């Protein structure tokens, strides 16, 4: 209901943990469990590789059409393009439904 | 038919040609199905007038939209028909389910 592709078997959770590497355990015997951790954390690089299939329009319609495009109008800003800060920011939501077809 | 001031006269005209073409890839709007007048008689020996086509489209009111689709029926291959020639085409529905004719 929010709208995309409902998937009986979706793309699988993928989960990710760094491992607990103790500190120094006392030198006598504890049976309690390790409260004392070295702290680290994790960084690299994530890829995903989505391939999609398409669906041509066959559409015999004379006029043109209505399509999504920028404004030619001049701006501060370019839309979809960082700001002098390097912050990026999207200026409205697209949807996806820009061509027409008969019912 | 040529109309001359006192009697309409009508006279084969063997050189013309009747432009015929189907819509076999549903690229025009759908008028069937509307329950329209102009079928085939009921009768084998009525003679009937073939109905004018046309659609519809988007409006505001009784204006038009920017996605309002204009639909030029020349735009799409049409065979040529003098006397002599003829059309044919073969149609094969797809899996529809038996209508149930039983109470």
């Amino acid at each position: 209901l929010m709208g995309g592709f409902g998937l009986k078997h979706p793309p699988p959770q993928i989960l990710i943990k760094n491992t607990p590497v103790p500190a120094n355990p006392s030198t006598t015997f504890s049976a309690a469990k390790f409260a004392s951790f070295i702290t680290q954390y994790s960084t690299g690089q994530v890829s995903v590789e989505i391939e999609w299939e398409l669906q041509k329009e066959n559409s015999k319609r004379w006029n043109p059409e209505i399509q999504y495009t920028s404004n030619y109008n001049k701006s501060v800003n370019v839309d979809f393009t960082v700001d002098t800060n390097g912050v990026y920011s999207e200026p409205r939501p697209i949807g996806t439904r820009y061509l027409t077809r008969n019912l | 038919v040529t109309q001359n001031d006192g009697t309409t006269t009508i006279a084969n005209n063997l050189t013309s040609t009747v432009q015929v073409f189907t819509d076999s890839e549903y690229q025009l709007p759908y008028v069937l199905g509307s329950a329209h007048q102009g079928c085939l008689p009921p009768f084998p020996a009525d003679v009937f007038m073939v109905p004018q086509y046309g659609y519809l489209t988007l409006n505001n009111g009784s204006q038009a939209v920017g996605r309002s689709s204009f639909y030029c029926l020349e735009y799409f291959p049409s065979q040529m028909l003098r006397t002599g020639n003829n059309f044919t085409f073969s149609y094969t529905f797809e899996d529809v389910p038996f209508h149930s004719s039983y109470a």
